[PDB]
Formats: C-alpha cells, structure tokens, sequence
RNA sequence: UUGGCGGAAAGGCCUUGGGUGCUUGCUGGCGAAUUGCAAUGUCAUUUUGCGUGGGGAUAAAUCAUUUGUAUACGACUUAGA
RNA sequence: GCCCUGAAAAUGGAUGGCGCUCAAGCGUGUUACCUAUACUCUACCGUCAGGGUUGAUAUGAUGCCCUGACGAGUAGGCAGGCGUGGAGGUCAGUGACGAAGCCUAGACCGUAAGGUCGGGUCGAACGGCCUCUAGUGCAGAUCUUGGUGGUAGUAGCAAAUA
RNA sequence: GGAAUACUGCCAGCUGGGACUGAGGACUGCGACGUAAGUCAAGGAUGCUGGCAUAAUGGUUAUAUGCCGCCCGUCUUGAAA
RNA sequence: GAAAUUGUUGAAAGGGAAGGGCAUUUGAUCAGAC
C-alpha cells in the first residue's frame, strides 16, 4: 500500500493545527493557508 | 623417458637446428663442417652430413660419433603432449616408454 | 657531451627496505638480512618483499653512469678540478658539501673554462 | 549492444539465467530483468520446498538479525543466485551489481520497450521433456511472499493494454504490408533483387 | 551522415591471469562480432586506443589515450590479448576500447 | 681533496661502427594496390574519403588524389598501410604524372625562433591538380553514380563485422 | 496549438491545426589543399559556482524557562508574545 | 549397473560457493583451449672452468679480452666488501665568507651494508687515500638507565548524624 | 577391370598475416650470385619521415583499482597459533 | 636540541582493523639533455 494522495478540510480547527508546531506560541501559524486556496473555488483544486 | 626409432627426416632436423659439438669439454655449435673436420677428422667424418650418416646408420665410430654430440636441449611439444596425463606408458594412454614411430612426430615438435 | 652508451637499464629501482619497518619505528629502514627460522620474509612466500640480490647488478658498460652520461667524480679545489683535463667526455666534477661559499665562485668560473660540466652548479648562491 | 538489454524471465532455469546475467554485468552490459515471478527451477515442487527450509534453518544463533538475511520475493531470490557468480565483496562487483534491476511483472517504462530471452537458459530448450520443475512465483508465495495476487492482477491489466496495442501495431502493419507489394515489380523494386534485398 | 565511427568497438575484460595469480603486461580484449579465433586473426597486428577524460588539460585537451596493439587469440570465442604501451589501469575492466583498422592488410 | 683519483682512465675515442650488411631492397606492395584503384582512408584529415591512387612514389608513399572537385582532397601521398583499397577501378590512361616526386612535396620546416602565438597555397600547386583531374574527371562521368560515390564519405554502422565484410 | 490515454516506479504514449528549417525523389554550379605520409584530434552527460532580466512567496527548528503520561544522562510528552 | 531403504547428535553450514537434472552428475572417447620461478631461444648479473695478450704512447698483467657451463638453503665453513672510536704517513685537503651534528613523501650512485649533493638549523672543529689498532655495528635477553604513550579527563575523591 | 579419394609419411616446394629481440662496433672467416668488375639475406640493424623539444616521456610520493600477503624473535618433527 | 609523545595549519583516504607486493590511471612534485 502506498498513499496515493491527502485532501484536507477547507477549515482547520486550532487544536488540529497546534500537531504542526512545535513552538505554538511565536509563529504565524502559517499552515495549508496557501492550501486554503484551493477551497473558495467550485471545481479548481480540491475535487480533481 | 619417452624413445622411439628415428627416421632420416627427424635427425637431420636435429643436426641442423640443434647440433652442438663438446669439443675441449665446451659446448660449441656446429654452424660449419670444419668444426667437425678438427675433431672428427680422425675417424673419416668431415662434414655435418657424414656425421649424420653415422647415426642413420649405426657406423663403425657411432660412440665417437654420438659422444661428439652434446645432449640435445629440446622444447615441449608445439601441440602440446596429446594427451591429459603424461605419466602413463604410451600403451596405456600417456606418453612415456617406447612409442616406435611415433617419436618422429613428437621429437619434430620439441625440436 | 659524453660519450655513447647503451640505454641504462636498472632491473630494479625501489629501494630495498628492511622487513618490518614501517611497522615499527626502532627497526630503521636500512637494509638488514632476516636470519628467523620462521621468517617468511626469509623463505620468499608469495606477496612479500624481495630481497637484494646479484642478478640485481647493473649493466657493466653503464654501470655508475648518471642520466646526463658522466660519471661522478668530487673534487675539492682548482688543483682537483683540472684532474679533469683530458677527460670531461666521461666525467663531472662534484662540488664538496663543505667547500665554502667564496670559493665555489672560483671553480665554477674554471670549469667553464675547461668546458666540464659541474653537477651542482647551484648550491651557496645568493640572488 | 543495446544499452540496456532487458529479458523477460518467464520459462528460464533459475540458474543458468543467472550465470548468463552474471558474466554479462561484469562485462559492462547492463541487464533489466523483468516478470521474475516465472522462472523455473528444475525439480518438484515439494522437493524445492524443503531446500528452501533447509536454507531457512541457518541462521546466526546468537542474534539472529545479523544472519543471513533469508528473502522471499522472487526477484530477490533470482538476486542471489546471481549475487554468488559475482565477487560482490570487492569494488569491481559492486559495480557489477550496480548494473542490475530485478523486477516482478513488467514495471513501467521497461513495459514499452522490448524484452529479449536467453536462448541457453531456457526451460523448453533445455529440460527433459517429461522432468519436473516448479515456478518460482508458486514457490515464493509457500515461504511468505505476500503479493503474490497483487502482481497477477496488475500483470492482466497489463497484457490488456498490450493485446490493443498489438491490434493497432498488426492492422496498421498489414496496410503497410499492402502498399510495398503495389510497389513490387517496378524498376527500384526489380534490380534490388539483383542486389539481394 | 550520422554514422562517424572508423573503428571497431571492444571491451578491456581482464588482465591475463592464472586462478590466483594475475599478469598485468598482457590484458583481455573482446571484439563485439568476433566469435572464432579465425574471425579475430583479421584484427592481429592491429592499434587499439583506450580514451579516457581527466580534468585538467596537458596539451589542450582533457582527453587522454592510451595506445597498444592486438598480439594474439585468447580461448576459442575470439578474445584477443594486447599489450599496451602502458598498462590498462585495471579499473577499466570492462571499459570500451577502440581497434582501429589500421595497420591494414586489405 | 674529496676522493683520491681512480687509478686508471678509459679513452675517450669514439669507436667506429662494424661494416653492416643491411641493404635496402625495393618494397612489395600487396596485389590490391594497382594504379587506378579507389581507396579509403583511414587516418588524418581525410579519414573516411573515398579517394583515387594514381602513382607509387619512391619512400613507399602512394600519391593520391580526390580528385579534389569531387570531394575536396587534394593530391596527397598516403601511407600503403593506412588506406583501403577496393575493387573499383577508374581508368588512369593518358594521365600525367611522372611529374611529381619525393622532393616536390617539400615543406621548408620552420625555424624554431618561428614560435606560432596566436595566428598561403602555392599558386603551382593548384594548376598542377586542375590538369590531372580534368582528365579523370570525364573518365568517371562513364560509370554512372561512380561521381557521387567518391563526395561520399565513409563510416561503420551498427551490425558491421570488418573482418567479414569485402572491399 | 487542440484533444485524449497511462498510478506498478504514472513523468511516458497517441492525436488535431497552423507556422517554420531541411530534404539525397530527380538534374546542375560554386569551396575544400597546408593537420605537409597517423598522432582520440577535442562534437556526450554529471554536479556546482558567478552575473544577467523575467516572474513568485515573505518561515521555522534548537538552546533557555515549564509539566510529568517520560526519565541514569541524552531522549520523550505538555505550556508559554 | 545407477537409484532407493537400511542411514540417529548435539551454535547455523558447507561437492570451495553459487548453483546444476538429454547436467554444470555418473561411465567412456576425440579434439580446441587456459597457465608455474619447469622446458627453448635471447639480453644482463655473478661464480667456476678452459684459454689469448711485452707492443710501443698511456696509466692498471691483481690488467684487457675470448669460450662454455652453472645459480634453492636452516645449522655450519670460506671469500669480497660497507661502517665506527683511536694511531703512523699523505692530499703544502675542508672551514667563521660557516667544521661537526640534527631535520628534509628534494636530487644522484651502488644488488646491498652504504656513499654524495641541495635546502633548513646551528656554531668550531673535520674529511679522502695507504696502512696500524680495537671496550667497533642491536628489535628482541620478564635486558640496564632515563623518557613517554593508549587506557583516560576514566576509576574515583561515599565510615566518624549537619 | 580401371581410376579417384581418405589416412599416414616426406620435400635442402612456394607464399601471406601476427608477436618479442637489434646484443656486437675498423677489416680478418665460412659461403652464394656472377667471366670479370663487383654485389650480397654470408662471424648480431639499418634506411626514410613526423611530432615534441616541454613536465611531453620518465623518477619519486600519496591515493584508487585487480590479484596476492596471518606477527616478528625462539625452542621444536611440527608456530599465525 | 633527536626519538618516542603532542598542539595548530596544509594535503589525502576511511561500509567490522592497518600496513605490505606486482602493474597502471589520477593528483602533487622533480632531475638530466636540448
């Protein structure tokens, strides 16, 4: 088995997003919000 | 060792090729008839086909004659010995004893 | 300019080097026989160092000679240095390690007079 | 003389493709094998079994995870029939080795370029008829290779779209096969003959 | 034409050797299209050049050649053994070299 | 002094020489060398050109010629062992050439202060080629496609045995 | 440039239109020289550096402090604008 | 005849390994081919043997040259040499304008012990040659004396209440 | 009844290709071709040409590759032990 | 003012030793003849 590919939410909760960081409190947080724009679009990113 | 008879052909190969004298108790090489003339002289031998008349056929002063010739240093075989292992008798599938014509064959390629 | 001399032939040019002395730095490399009765040096096996031997022996006709053809010959002073007169075609002269900076100048400049060639023709110079 | 030369294993003798594959990378050929599933052992199948526990009972007593490392893939079991037809400790096998890939089925790229057979390491030219063999992808499977099914549902995904190009490959061969005959017995056509082609 | 090659490819195989024991003066050379030892008694007598690279260049090239010539058949395929001038690096078993057609007999 | 002396010296006298006995004898050149003969090259600027022997000139040179119209090889000599002669024959009847010699090619080497840096033909020498070719020329317009055979050069491709191929 | 196909390691395969170069399918003209009788006679790919002018986005980790689901020490799990 | 049973030992394991089934096995035959310091021919080294050579100028008659054969080696014998301290003679030797020593993956000679040179270092004695003489040549002796390593920033520096 | 061919043997029969060697240094000897002159493959290689003339060949040194190589001294029949 | 033994700088190699022998590529370096 080998992982083909991974589509996540177009809205992370925090707690989620604190499994990315080691050092929570001084970041921008700066996660998937380029991957954000593949939402707020009908038929671009997300379901191909 | 491995003898057989020799024929003209084989000695006068020999002769030519391989003939060194022991003359002064040195090793000389033939390479001319008077070489033979000083010290064969004596006997009647003069040139490098009077000695070889002697040992083709076995003449009055073969033993001079032989002993003239120093023993012939001779090469492996050119096709090599025929045969997988030599120290057989020739009967049994080697090379060593008596083999009677078939010297001829291989003294020319150790010669 | 020296004379005429077949091609000089060495049949071996590494140096022999005592057994064992790269492995151990009391046992200094100049060369010394193994007498061991188990030595395998001694016995020649396979892989190992050879040992000097006569067959070693240069060339007669060329033995001495340095690549430029001359054999070597040193010389001390003026005096020594015309012991070369009649015979600079076969050898060279050899500086001392010892004879002084001011007098080198002085067989040098005779030498080239006498056209023999000087093998060290370098050494205490100042420039 | 290609640069890479690649060989479909199905129907060769274990061994003696490896021997052939062996002197051909330290030659500097290099080799692509494909489809290891299918080689062919000589012997029955029970009687192939019991070798391979008996190469499964060596092992390193004391830590058994430096041992010899026991693989069940057929590609790694052709890899090291041929691993021992090389001095694979010293630099130059190494580079031997290196020259090598061993595959199950025919992978990608290596399925659209052609595949070649060793004529000497071939189980119809070579066996008895009537002996026994075995198949190393019916073997590797009794010892514990898990993808077994995986390769075979892959491999007839492959042939399919293979058999289609073979289609377009023979019926647009054929018409080629058609216009040079209209263009037989002219002038060019006639005298090349003469010239033997 | 795209065709350029004056030569005759080949592969440095070995050095000539006994089980244990090898003879790095003599080495092996294989000639693609050769089989018989009557096929390769064409190419005796032949130049043979081993071209390599280097990085730094000696007298305007970074290219180097080690030249030799074909002496004599080895076994019964058609393998030939040559001497070079200077000894293959023994690196190059199994590098390519060149047989050139000259000197030619034709 | 730094050593004594050596006790005795050698002469100095350079020895002569023994009377040799090698005498240089005419060469022999294979019977696949005939004048008229097309040959290839195989080495130096030319390697590959199929190309015209005319003469065998006196230090065991072959002088050869394109012609140079055809392919642009002039009139060159060419060592016997550094070409391929094949079984084409052009007809060399008529054709002057007892004019060239050994000294005719002469290069003049040049001197060593002459040291290249950085950076022409004789006039004779062109008008020398021109009267030869003219004449070979027309003999191979008889031959059909033999003029575009000696422009084209020649290689080995892939699935080519030398030693099995004729010439 | 248009459209498809390929996930086993797809990184390739097919197809549409137009523009462009050459064409040895056939016939011609013009230059080859001098590398001096050979010298692989230098034409490939592998990585990196240094400037071009052309786009594009503007972070974390570790130490230190802290908890104890951890712990001989490192390590581990948590928290801290 | 081959094969099979009879045929059971202890770490995992050995036709040398891989591996081999009209064999890459067993029996038998014919060729081709591979390669030892062996055999042949040649070059060079040395030893031994047999010889030539007063001839002036020019040196060496222990010289120079010709001819043939031969070359393993522990214990052991003989011979030619290399090297060190000191002595008689010689070079009317080297040297404060740098002796001797020491360092030098810089150079040359000798088969070798060794010899010479260049650079660096330092500062006051030393060398070639013919002979004479010996407290004369070290890897070893659980060697003698002095010096120094790895172990290793390790063991550990924890009884008598703080 | 008459031949051919195989096999074995012989040629002081002819001829091609490939490799390694070039030792010796005035003449002297033995032979051949020639009427002679003289020539020669006959007691050991010369003739013609090119490139380079510098680290290019080569020495040494480190490393890389292929193959080989147990630690010396010692007593012992036997030592890497 | 040597060696053992050590510090810094420079160069090189390093998949359960290191070193050694025969040959050559590579880098460095160097002599002689012209």
């Amino acid at each position: 088995l080998r992982s083909l590919t991974t589509v996540w939410a177009e809205h992370l909760s925090d707690e989620v997003k604190r499994r990315f960081y080691k050092n929570w409190y001084k970041s921008k947080k700066k996660a998937f919000t380029k991957y954000s724009a593949k939402y707020a679009q009908d038929g671009a990113g997300i379901e191909r | 060792v491995a003898y057989g008879y020799p024929s003209y052909s084989t000695i006068r190969q020999l002769v030519y090729k391989r003939g060194f004298g022991k003359i002064n108790k040195q090793r000389v090489p033939l390479s001319d008839n008077a070489i033979i003339e000083a010290n064969l002289g004596k006997y009647g031998i003069l040139s490098i086909d009077d000695l070889i008349h002697e040992i083709i056929t076995v003449g009055p002063h073969f033993k001079q004659a032989n002993n003239f010739l120093w023993p012939f240093k001779l090469s492996n075989p050119s096709g090599g010995w025929g045969v997988p292992r030599k120290f057989k008798h020739f009967i049994q599938g080697g090379s060593f004893g008596n083999r009677e014509e078939f010297i001829n064959k291989l003294v020319k390629s150790m010669n | 300019a020296s004379l005429p001399h077949p091609k000089i032939v060495k049949k071996h040019t590494k140096k022999f080097k005592r057994h064992h002395s790269d492995r151990y730095h009391r046992v200094a490399e100049n060369w010394r026989k193994q007498k061991g009765i188990d030595s395998v040096v001694r016995r020649r096996f396979r892989g190992n160092i050879s040992q000097p031997k006569i067959g070693y022996g240069s060339n007669k006709k060329t033995k001495f000679l340095s690549p430029s053809g001359h054999k070597t010959f040193l010389v001390a002073n003026v005096k020594d240095l015309e012991t070369l007169t009649m015979h600079t075609k076969t050898y060279a002269a050899e500086i001392a390690h010892n004879i002084s900076a001011k007098n080198r100048v002085v067989i040098l400049a005779r030498a080239k007079a006498l056209g023999i060639k000087v093998t060290n023709p370098k050494g205490r110079l100042a420039l | 003389v290609e640069p890479v030369v690649v060989i479909d294993g199905k129907g060769h003798l274990v061994g003696r493709l490896a021997s052939v594959v062996a002197k051909q990378l330290l030659n500097g050929q290099k080799i692509v094998v494909v489809r290891a599933e299918e080689l062919n052992i000589s012997g029955e199948f029970f009687r192939n079994k019991l070798k391979y526990h008996d190469f499964l009972r060596k092992a390193t007593a004391f830590n058994k995870t430096r041992g010899p490392f026991h693989f069940r893939a057929p590609s790694r079991i052709f890899y090291k029939a041929l691993r021992g037809m090389v001095s694979h400790k010293t630099a130059r096998g190494k580079a031997a080795l290196e020259r090598l890939k061993v595959f199950e089925g025919i992978p990608p790229p290596y399925d659209k370029k052609k595949r070649v057979v060793v004529p000497q390491a071939l189980r119809v030219l070579r066996l008895k008829p009537g002996r026994k063999y075995t198949t190393l992808g019916k073997l590797s499977t009794s010892v514990g290779w898990k993808y077994e099914d995986v390769v075979a549902k892959l491999e007839a995904k492959r042939k399919v779209s293979s058999a289609e190009y073979y289609a377009k490959k023979r019926a647009f061969t054929k018409k080629v096969a058609s216009a040079n005959a209209t263009a037989a017995e002219s002038d060019v056509a006639k005298q090349l003959a003469a010239l033997g082609y | 034409a795209e065709s350029h090659r004056l030569y005759v490819k080949g592969k440095h195989l070995s050095y000539q050797r006994s089980k244990r024991v090898n003879n790095p003066n003599v080495s092996l050379i294989k000639i693609e299209g050769v089989a018989t030892p009557q096929d390769a008694q064409f190419y005796l007598g032949k130049r043979i050049a081993y071209v390599y690279r280097a990085s730094k260049e000696v007298r305007g090239s970074k290219i180097r050649v080690m030249w030799g010539k074909v002496t004599r058949t080895h076994g019964n395929s058609g393998v030939v053994r040559a001497t070079f001038r200077n000894n293959l690096p023994a690196k190059t078993f199994g590098a390519s070299v060149r047989i050139f057609l000259y000197p030619s007999n034709i | 002094t730094a050593q004594q002396a050596p006790k005795w010296y050698p002469s100095e006298d350079v020895a002569a020489p023994k009377k040799t006995r090698k005498a240089v004898r005419p060469q022999k050149l294979r019977a696949s060398l005939v004048p008229g003969t097309v040959l290839i090259l195989l080495a130096g600027r030319f390697r590959g050109k199929r190309v015209v022997y005319l003469k065998h000139l006196e230090d065991n040179t072959l002088l050869v010629t394109g012609p140079f119209k055809v392919n642009g090889v002039p009139l060159r000599r060419v060592n016997a062992r550094y070409v391929i002669a094949t079984s084409t024959k052009v007809s060399v009847e008529g054709v002057n050439v007892e004019k060239f010699n050994v000294e005719y090619f002469a290069k003049e080497k040049l001197t060593k202060k002459e040291k290249k840096e950085a950076n022409e033909i004789k006039t004779e020498r062109v008008e020398d080629q021109k009267v030869v070719d003219k004449a070979l020329i027309a003999e191979i317009k008889k031959t059909p496609l033999l003029k575009q055979y000696l422009s084209a050069s020649f290689s080995l491709k892939n699935g080519d045995k030398p030693h099995m191929l004729k010439f």
